[PDB]
């Protein structure tokens, strides 16, 4: 069983973090597919559950660290529409350990290799959905 | 409060005047004294550690898990016992694999270790529980003594893990004898270390009475009345020491060695027979 | 829509691991793509060359370029497309090198997978991408130059010359910076004055410079070229335009008070001249000590006393800042075990520079803060407050080594009967002319090196001072008396740096401070554009790597106000008014308050609107919807990375 | 003569990095770290009457000279006051390094005498300083039991204690006979 | 006053002084001695004390120059003549015959397949080959080839091979009179060359390098791909000496001045050579730990804690060539006092900065002064580091001494301010 992981990563931060992983050549599974966005806050449930149910096995947020965001504050809107996906999925048959979100800073490429290879890790032993 | 009361081997084995003294001081205090039955050496951190880590990480172990049977944080008025307890604390708190090793090794005696309790030192304990305004109240009869206090090496040190006092510049001890009346005087090198510590008293006589010797040197030009220490191994090193020394050297040093128990019972209005002075081999 | 693809090998980068050949065939084949091509170096002259050639005999209209990331090469490959006459933001940007072939080196197979859905997304977000104009908008040619050291004297000296008009704010009633407190400089040993005084008058008296002393900069707003400047200028009681700085109050005053520039070893009046050579030449009066007494009042001729003046605002419009405040001298008090503030004849470095300067406290004489006499025995100790993890301070202060061999020399010069020995680690006399330097230290002045950290500093009855020490290529301990110690205390940010930084928005490196944009090739610019570092504001250095990187500065602030225009990037918020209901739930939501209400509808400002798609996202209806991020586009992408 | 062709020269015959690697795997990694800037020497009581000088220690260490550093009677010299610790501008964990290098000596047959007499006093008794009739007499005039509550008074503790000996082979280090009850 | 600038070397600093003039408004001029522009950065691997790429960093600048409307880039050429002064100087410059077209050559590399005649490529530091007809390297710019004639046999095939048509065999050298107003002098260094260290037997030893090769080596585009060999059989070495100090802080060769940078390179391939080959033992013979710059006591700390570089501090007496050819380094271990000989599969020697090969006849022909050093001397040590006592003329980069890419580039935008001063006041 290998999972389809899909990622959505802030042009500032978390995309900076994986460039970071890229550059220090961190291995890391090649399940994940990532999307870029300005910012986490452009992230909605929408997307989350367009990917889920178009056959995502795991989906990845990564943004800003709280009080890092680019434009301020839109890091904190996606926090709370995090919650609330985290609320909303379970409903559905689809475990939360399935749906990550994490704040990668632009520096941070081992953090972000190793929050890449745990949830591979995890959606793989989850199995198919 | 209740508190387990670790007494190691030289507080009761060679000066049980200041065990009576803390047990009167503790007493008074409200603070119940629960003791340690079938405690053993903490084992002494200078010789068994450098010899083998493990036996010392097991013996000590084993002396926590029998305050962990009575629920109780672990109390210890000696510097030496201080600091292989509380070592072997943080080191199986904080590493799983030496933990397994060390209650693999425990298994044969019944007993396991949990990491459920604290240890603390005696003067720590008074600072902070007690505070200086109840110790204040406690004083009968002010002293008139001039005093050099001798923090020990073990006491703050490592500053990282202990974070009890700044170990260069520490104040804890001289605020505690001086609640008492008495007037803690500066001396150089006054942090210097007393020599026993490390298993060199036994190792080389003739270098720890050196490193006592030059304390004590110090200590006299500061025209001090009295040595004030919360170790029973730096209270025997000096007090066995300075005759020792009056034996190779003919150097004569005449100052008493008192524990903080005893220069408290002292200003708390103790008898005389409960510090049993007669135990030590320098006349105070 | 034809899709022109272009997977870069970029050399064997990405080549090596993922396969460039069946990667293209794939683009080849995906709907609406007519060419597909593989290049060694796209982001090269040939690989442009040959894009726009591509653009201009197919016709394509939309462009996707399967290379680095795009934070890296996004803006090349936008002006390539322009030059060949496609808008900039009809082409789209696929990461497989950082993304995909330098993270699964070992699954050469999952890697050109990876690929092929990366480019399928890409070519599914391309489809939808539609032309965007980009706004200009104009760049003002004025400077703030904030710092008036020897960095920020030299940038608007610079600027003021090459025509632009300057303000220059400074905190001090007084420019000068560090370099005016100064004696001699390293390596020559030549007045640091006789050299400063002349920049500091032409700062003075530039038509181009606006000199602000005794203020700070309390607001900024706005963007490159659009910078909106709130700053205070504290009262200093005096007129400036009518002080001649004579200096009779100073001699009728009678109260005293530390002066800032002897760094606490000097005194002067609650109405004080920082020094000979203050530019301007103004007296302050310090309230904490003034017992209004009105003798300065009475004696001044001018008029120029002011017991009733308030602080003042000022608002300033500029289109580049350059950041030039400086550093602070390390306090090692901390360090218990070397005695400072504690044992008399102990001191610092920057104390010791005052105290050798005819012009200070002292008249240029070193004593002994005990007695007022001559030391005959002296120590140097380095890396106090620097190469220490116990404080925290794992940097070198770059300075400490070179101005301690300095003051121990011209220690040696006035008094050649003087013993001055140094307690080093290592000895970096790495700059021009400094290994040279370090020799005649030894040759000519006779200075001992001791190559050991000392471990501790025990004031004697005397009030003699023993080091403690190893020396380690004695291999064995040394405890030696000197009458005094000098401390090379070490360079830290100066006091306020943070509010600053938070004023301005700038980030801060490891060592606390600012932090340029590149480490190597921009060093003297910020992530945030119109704003600038000089001197050591961006790190310790020396005075002459400080005014290079203050030209630097210059050069580089006056480029875009050269160009007097910058281009606003076209991803913002766009509202279709058919859609929207008035809802409002996206207003508070942006930060900048780029959302208002007019006719029931709501309508962005762009000019406010910084582009993070908050509000889009947060549109239940989708009458929001952010340009170059529309939810169609990312519903196609989702779609494409797992279909 | 001055003459010695091997104590005056470095070679790959005097070092031992197997030692190296062992020491830093078992908590010593920091001296990895060194600067060598001699403060810990400086620092050092026991460094300014003895022969002993901590960073040398710490140098042969890093560099795996396993004979000179066991052999060293100068390393018994070491308080464990821990002042060269709390000054290290590295932060080095000096006194762990050297309780390795001690332990390493002891599994080298390095001991002191006086040492093993404490360890055998620990195993006999429990207690390093064990009682005397002196100290009995004292503590049964101040109404302090006449043993203290310890393996003195408790032999069960004291059987506990003797088996966690023969378990982590303190016995055989210091060469313990039980059966004579003395040191061989 | 000429409101057009010449910018001597085709560096880092050079680069950026020209794209800092080109952006400025002001017609440039650059001129460069080698084929290609970017200098000493563009042989690099990696960069201190980051370990960033630094051909990736490089190589979009090196773009910009080449296509920069404001610049014109005049490559394998040479400064002949400097006559006048501030505003109205009279350049005269001779660009050498390349015998290719470099308006019809599109570096496609076919010649280069074909040529039959092996050459040192000078990209390689003496430790790569080419052909007579060569690119230095495939970033080049301009990305032409380059017939030397010192090799070549005229066999023709490049001609045949050429679709192109731009080989050009009778090619001459061209003459080019320029008039400018300022001039910026920016033509860097070149490598200390050891071989006159008799002890060390650089030159003589079979796996003795230098600190550059050993850049050209580590190089993932260098002539070893990327690998790190010893000479003598091509193999992987086990243990790596480095030796600090070699050409510089040593009055046996009349060279007292510290280079600056030996320190953080060596450190910096010391870490490359243990991420590359984890298990290989890299020793370091060091004075002094010159890590003063931003981050560069970090980097130190890094290489002692997380890669394990040993330090010895001890400036080595000798090198000994073994019989095996493996390498035994005699030298003291000043903390230990003790004399010791360790073995060694490659020792890398830390050579400093020199001043680049026909700089005398480049100082004499512009008329400017050299410091103690040997390095261009500025008006001012402390306050005029970028500008000369010659009024129009300005320093940037190694060019006035030993410096780091930052540093370098720092002063090139210095100097660029400068000199645009004079250009936009006019008189
Ligand atoms: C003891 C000592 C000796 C030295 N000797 C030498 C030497 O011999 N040769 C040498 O080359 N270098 C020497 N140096 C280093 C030298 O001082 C610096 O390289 C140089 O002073 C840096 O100049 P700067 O303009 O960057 O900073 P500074 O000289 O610190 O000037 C910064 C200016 O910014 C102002 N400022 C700070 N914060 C604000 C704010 N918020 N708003 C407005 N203004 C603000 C400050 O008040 C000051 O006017 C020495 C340093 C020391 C400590
Ligand atoms: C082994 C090594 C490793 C290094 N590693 C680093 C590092 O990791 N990080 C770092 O920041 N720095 C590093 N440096 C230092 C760095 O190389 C220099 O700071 C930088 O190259 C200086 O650039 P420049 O343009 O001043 O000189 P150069 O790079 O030397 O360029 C000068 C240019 O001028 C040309 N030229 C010369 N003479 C003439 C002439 N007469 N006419 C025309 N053109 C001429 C040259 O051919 C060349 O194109 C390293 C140096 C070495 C030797
Ligand atoms: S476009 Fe990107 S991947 Fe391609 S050669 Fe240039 S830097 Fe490398
Ligand atoms: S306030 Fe008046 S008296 Fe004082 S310095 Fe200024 S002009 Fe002179
Ligand atoms: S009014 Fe203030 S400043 Fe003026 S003389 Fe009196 S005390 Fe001094
Ligand atoms: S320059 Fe010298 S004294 Fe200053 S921090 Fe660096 S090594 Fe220490
Ligand atoms: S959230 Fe949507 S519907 Fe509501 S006001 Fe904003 S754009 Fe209109
Ligand atoms: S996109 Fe962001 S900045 Fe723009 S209007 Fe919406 S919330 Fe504001
Ligand atoms: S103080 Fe620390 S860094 Fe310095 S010699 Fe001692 S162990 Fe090494
Ligand atoms: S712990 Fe040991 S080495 Fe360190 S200062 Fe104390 S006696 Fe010296
Ligand atoms: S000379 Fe001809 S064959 Fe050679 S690289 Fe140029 S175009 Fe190609
Ligand atoms: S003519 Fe010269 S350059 Fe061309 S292939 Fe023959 S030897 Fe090579
Ligand atoms: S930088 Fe380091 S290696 Fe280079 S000359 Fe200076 S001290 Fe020697
Ligand atoms: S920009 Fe990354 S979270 Fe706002």
């Amino acid at each position: 069983f290998e999972p389809k992981i899909v990622g959505f990563c802030c042009n500032w931060c978390s995309y900076g973090g994986a460039d970071t992983a890229g550059t220090a050549r961190m291995q890391y599974p090649p399940n994940v597919r990532i999307i870029r966005v300005m910012c986490s806050g452009r992230v909605n449930a929408s997307m989350i559950l367009k990917a889920f149910s178009e056959g995502a096995d795991g989906v990845f947020v990564g943004g800003c660290h709280i009080g890092d965001c680019h434009y301020d504050s839109g890091n904190y809107k996606w926090k709370r529409r995090a919650r609330f996906i985290e609320d909303i999925l379970p409903e559905f048959g689809i475990d939360k350990e399935r749906f990550r979100w994490e704040w990668i800073s632009a520096s941070e490429g081992e953090k972000f290799q190793k929050t890449m290879q745990e949830f591979y890790e995890t959606v793989k032993y989850l199995g198919p959905l | 409060m209740e508190i387990a009361y670790f007494l190691g081997c030289i507080m009761n084995n060679r000066y049980p005047g200041i065990e009576k003294a803390t047990r009167v001081l503790f007493d008074k205090l409200g603070i119940e004294l629960k003791d340690m039955e079938g405690a053993s050496c903490c084992p002494a951190p200078g010789v068994f550690g450098s010899f083998d880590k493990t036996t010392w990480a097991a013996i000590a172990a084993r002396n926590i898990t029998i305050a962990e049977d009575m629920g109780a944080d672990i109390m210890t008025e000696c510097n030496g016992c201080f600091g292989s307890l509380f070592e072997t604390n943080h080191l199986l708190k904080e590493d799983e694999e030496m933990k397994a090793k060390i209650n693999e090794i425990l298994k044969e005696t019944g007993r396991e270790y949990k990491g459920e309790v604290n240890v603390r030192h005696f003067a720590e304990v008074l600072y902070n529980d007690v505070g200086l305004d109840k110790l204040s109240e406690l004083v009968e009869k002010p002293l008139n003594l001039n005093v050099a206090v001798h923090y020990g090496c073990h006491f703050l040190k490592p500053s990282d893990e202990i974070n009890i006092d700044n170990p260069e510049r520490p104040t804890i001890l001289d605020e505690i004898v001086e609640v008492t009346g008495a007037k803690s005087v500066e001396y150089k090198d006054k942090m210097m270390c007393c020599g026993a510590g490390g298993g060199v008293r036994s190792r080389d006589l003739d270098v720890a009475l050196d490193f006592t010797r030059e304390k004590l040197t110090n200590m006299k030009e500061a025209g001090v009345d009295a040595i004030v220490n919360v170790c029973p191994f730096c209270h025997l090193q000096f007090d066995v020491g300075q005759m020792e020394i009056k034996d190779k050297f003919g150097e004569e040093f005449d100052i008493p060695v008192l524990h903080l128990a005893q220069l408290l019972g002292l200003a708390m209005g103790l008898p005389k027979e409960d510090l049993v002075v007669d135990a030590h081999q320098v006349c105070v | 829509p034809k899709i022109g693809v272009y997977v870069c090998h970029c050399g064997v980068n990405i080549g090596g691991v993922v396969d460039v050949e069946a990667v293209r065939d794939y683009a080849a084949k995906l709907p609406n793509v007519v060419i597909a091509k593989d290049y060694k170096y796209y982001c090269s002259d040939p690989g442009q060359l040959e894009i726009q050639k591509d653009i201009k005999e197919l016709g394509i209209n939309r462009v996707v370029v399967a290379a680095c990331s795009p934070r890296l090469h996004e803006p090349t490959f936008r002006r390539c497309v322009e030059e060949a006459g496609l808008n900039q933001f009809l082409f789209e940007f696929a990461n497989i090198r950082e993304h995909d072939s330098w993270v699964h080196m070992d699954n050469p197979e999952g890697a050109t997978e990876k690929a092929k859905d990366l480019v399928r997304m890409a070519v599914a977000k391309a489809r939808l991408l539609e032309p965007l104009e980009a706004s200009k908008v104009s760049v003002d040619d004025k400077a703030l130059v904030i710092g008036g050291g020897v960095a920020g004297i030299q940038a608007a000296l610079d600027l003021a010359d090459m025509g632009f008009k300057t303000y220059m704010v400074e905190k001090r009633p007084s420019i000068s910076g560090r370099m005016g407190q100064l004696d001699k400089t390293f390596p020559t040993l030549d007045c640091s004055m006789c050299i400063l005084a002349p920049k500091m008058v032409d700062v003075g008296k530039h038509d181009n410079i606006e000199l602000i002393t005794y203020a700070e900069v309390k607001e900024v707003d706005g963007y490159i070229g659009n910078f909106k400047v709130k700053i205070e200028k504290k009262p200093r009681y005096i007129d400036e335009e009518l002080c001649t700085g004579c200096g009779s109050c100073v001699e009728v005053c009678p109260i005293e008070m530390p002066n800032y520039f002897d760094e606490g070893i000097g005194m002067t009046k609650a109405v004080y001249i920082p020094f000979p050579q203050a530019v301007p030449l103004c007296a302050t009066i310090d309230k904490d000590y003034c017992i209004e007494c009105m003798l300065c009042d009475e004696v001044c001729e001018r008029g120029a006393v002011k017991h009733d003046q308030e602080p003042e605002e000022i608002e300033i419009e500029v289109g580049t800042i350059i950041v030039a405040t400086g550093y602070d001298a390390y306090d090692p008090t901390e360090k218990l075990e070397y005695g400072y503030g504690r044992h008399t004849n102990v001191i610092t470095g920057l104390e010791l520079e005052r105290m050798i300067n005819a012009s200070g406290p002292t008249d240029g004489k070193v004593l002994k803060p005990s007695d007022g006499e001559k030391p005959k025995r002296v120590a140097f100790i380095h890396c106090v407050g620097s190469r220490d993890e116990q404080i925290g301070k794992p940097y070198c202060s770059r300075v400490c080594c070179m101005y301690i061999m300095k003051n121990a020399q011209l220690i040696k010069d006035k008094m050649p009967d003087t013993e001055v020995t140094l307690y080093y680690m290592d000895i970096r006399a790495f700059g021009k002319g400094f290994e040279e330097f370090y020799k005649r230290s030894q040759e000519k002045y006779g200075i001992k090196f001791i190559r050991g950290r000392p471990a501790e500093v025990i004031e004697n009855p005397d009030l003699t001072l023993t080091v403690r020490s190893e020396d380690t290529l004695l291999g064995k301990v040394t405890e030696y008396d000197y009458d005094m110690v000098v401390l090379g205390v070490g360079l830290v940010p100066p006091e306020g740096a943070e509010t600053l930084r938070q004023t301005i928005g700038l980030s801060k490196s490891a060592d606390g401070f600012l932090m340029e944009a590149h480490p190597k090739l921009r060093p003297v610019d910020t992530l945030t554009d119109g704003v600038y570092l000089a001197g050591v504001a961006q790190g310790p250095k020396d005075i002459p790597d400080a005014v290079a990187q203050a030209s630097g500065a210059a050069a580089r602030a006056a480029i875009p106000m050269v160009k007097g225009e910058v281009e606003i990037e076209p991803i913002i918020a766009v509202t279709d008014s058919d859609v929207c209901g008035g809802c409002e739930v996206c207003i508070e939501l942006c930060p900048f308050g780029a959302i208002s209400i007019e006719e029931g509808h709501a309508n962005v400002n762009v000019a406010l609107c910084k582009g993070c798609g908050t509000c889009v996202a947060a549109c239940p209806s989708g009458a929001m919807d952010q340009q170059h991020f529309k939810t169609e586009q990312i519903m196609a992408q989702i779609e494409a990375a797992l279909n | 003569t001055l003459l010695q062709r091997e104590e005056n020269i470095i070679r790959k015959g005097n070092i031992d990095k197997e030692f190296s690697e062992k020491i830093k795997a078992a908590g010593g990694d920091s001296l990895e770290y060194c600067f060598q800037c001699g403060t810990c020497t400086g620092s050092c009581p026991s460094g300014r009457r003895t022969p002993y000088r901590v960073r040398q220690i710490i140098r042969k260490a890093n560099v795996g000279l396993k004979d000179e550093i066991i052999s060293d009677p100068t390393l018994w010299m070491c308080t464990t006051c821990y002042s060269c610790q709390e000054r290290c501008p590295r932060k080095v964990k000096i006194v762990d390094v050297v309780k390795l290098a001690r332990n390493e000596a002891a599994k080298a047959g390095f001991m002191a005498p006086a040492h093993k007499a404490v360890g055998s006093f620990v195993i006999k008794t429990g207690h390093g300083v064990p009682i005397n009739d002196a100290t009995m007499e004292l503590r049964k005039a101040v109404g302090l039991g006449e043993l203290p509550p310890t393996t003195h008074q408790f032999p069960e503790a004291l059987e506990e204690v003797q088996k966690i000996i023969k378990a982590t082979g303190f016995d055989q280090l210091i060469g313990y006979n039980w059966e004579t009850g003395e040191l061989e």
